[PDB]
């Protein structure tokens, strides 16, 4: 690859900043390229700066570009949960016709809620009854905490998710387990997963 | 602005795919890009112009036309289960900064059998009061579960509007069996609401989920329901306790 960007994957807190890198060795050179792609969805075009220019900037994303040392930065600004995403380095080497465009392979970051108060707690979910499934939910614990997946294949364990109550200006974590079996309770329905010492379980 | 249709498409092996992708913006170069779920963009074909049709960087059994400035179609002449991922499409402009825009993509699913096409079933759960208890707060979880292929747009809606905040689901359905190719898949998501908006009993609260499958087109010779697009829902009213 012409285009090499670093890191690989970061992970920061919500209200920091937080530098991306890109490096080529695309020659000719005519412009350099910052897209976001969010999960699921195309990349979109956050600064595009020619070989004449050495700062773009886009709202709270700010783009650097030493032409000489084919190097280039992304700068986020106060970093917002929306901010997790890919972030590709694309380089041109022509702006005419017969040009062509570079893709470096992203980085992923991932921005944290900045948890200041976690109350980790098991909660059971009453079933709709129109479902066969038991519901358990692990919620309010800290971005530090992992969840495991289960050592049962009856049993569906989905990684944390975080929420955001803008109003409340309240987030949360939370991940959630189900099974159809009568041997399962919320008890020991994320007994593969570390969990703080102090978690409520009622 | 440039358009990509269908924007889901599920397939039996062996049959004929056409990818449509189209712009009015006047563009003359233009992009056909290949992306599984987690990895990065593989271009897979490029056009300078009204009549130009150049390979990209990863090989594909996909042709693409190029008759018109307007059109960049893709062409998949028999479909098999690799073909399986997201195609992206794209234009830059010939004036300025020469910006690159993408279509809204095609995400395609080719199975061995149209009879591996389920969708999904939908459940609400509804809050714990031990967590309405300790937090004076609720969340309602939402389970699809048992869908083929994973085709499916999930939502929360409260008092008949969709809802985004106290809203999470999870970026990517689980696998059922993960040991199989055409595996059914299982999709969860939270809302939490304040203890006394779910203690409202004017207040309901309902789980859509937009499940893409067969069309009007497709042939059914089975007896369960055709697993056409539809959406399943499923619903909950404030509780007052």
């Amino acid at each position: 690859n012409q285009v090499e960007q670093s890191p690989q994957s970061l992970i920061i807190l919500e209200g920091k900043n937080c530098t991306l890198q890109c490096n080529y060795t695309v020659s000719p050179f005519s412009n350099l390229r910052w897209y976001k792609q969010d999960t699921g969805r195309g990349p979109v075009s956050l600064t595009i700066m020619t070989f004449s220019e050495n700062t773009k900037s886009n709202g709270r994303y700010t783009a650097t570009l030493d032409a000489d040392t084919k190097q280039s930065s992304l700068h986020i600004t106060a970093s917002q949960l929306s901010d997790s995403a890919s972030y590709i380095c694309v380089v041109s080497d022509r702006g005419s016709t017969l040009g062509r465009l570079y893709f470096g392979r992203g980085t992923q970051l991932t921005v944290w809620p900045d948890i200041q108060n976690p109350d980790p707690a098991v909660y059971q979910l009453r079933d709709s009854k129109s479902s066969d499934k038991s519901v358990c939910l692990f919620t309010d614990f800290d971005s530090q905490t992992n969840v495991s997946q289960s050592k049962d294949s009856d049993v569906y364990i989905t990684d944390k998710c975080v929420l955001d109550m803008r109003s409340m200006d309240f987030k949360s974590n939370s991940a959630v387990a189900w099974s159809n079996k009568s041997d399962f309770a919320c008890a020991n329905a994320f007994n593969n997963s570390i969990i703080p010492e102090d978690t409520f379980f009622p | 602005d440039i358009y990509q249709t269908p924007r889901y498409l599920v397939i039996g092996t062996g049959k004929k795919i056409t990818l449509e992708c189209s712009q009015t913006m006047g563009h003359d170069k233009m992009y056909w890009y290949q992306q599984d779920p987690g990895m990065e963009l593989h271009l897979i074909h490029y056009s300078y112009g009204v009549n130009s049709t150049e390979k990209g960087d990863l090989s594909s059994e996909s042709t693409v036309s190029r008759i018109r400035t307007e059109h960049f179609p893709l062409t998949l002449e028999s479909a098999r289960p690799s073909h399986t991922s997201q195609y992206l499409c794209a234009s830059t402009s010939r004036r300025g900064s020469y910006e690159q825009y993408f279509g809204p993509g095609t995400r395609l699913t080719v199975t061995e059998d149209l009879k591996n096409v389920f969708p999904p079933e939908v459940a609400v759960f509804e809050p714990s009061e031990a967590e309405i208890s300790h937090t004076q707060k609720a969340t309602l979880v939402c389970l699809a579960t048992g869908f083929y292929p994973d085709h499916v747009e999930l939502s929360w809606w409260v008092n008949g509007k969709e809802v985004h905040s106290g809203v999470c689901t999870d970026p990517q359905p689980l696998k059922e069996q993960p040991a199989l190719n055409d595996s059914r898949y299982a999709l969860s998501s939270r809302l939490r609401v304040s203890a006394t908006f779910w203690q409202n009993p004017r207040n309901h609260f309902r789980c859509q989920v937009q499940f893409y499958g067969l069309s009007e087109n497709d042939e059914w010779t089975q007896d369960r329901a055709k697993p056409v697009t539809q959406i399943v829902s499923a619903e909950a009213w404030g509780r007052a306790d």
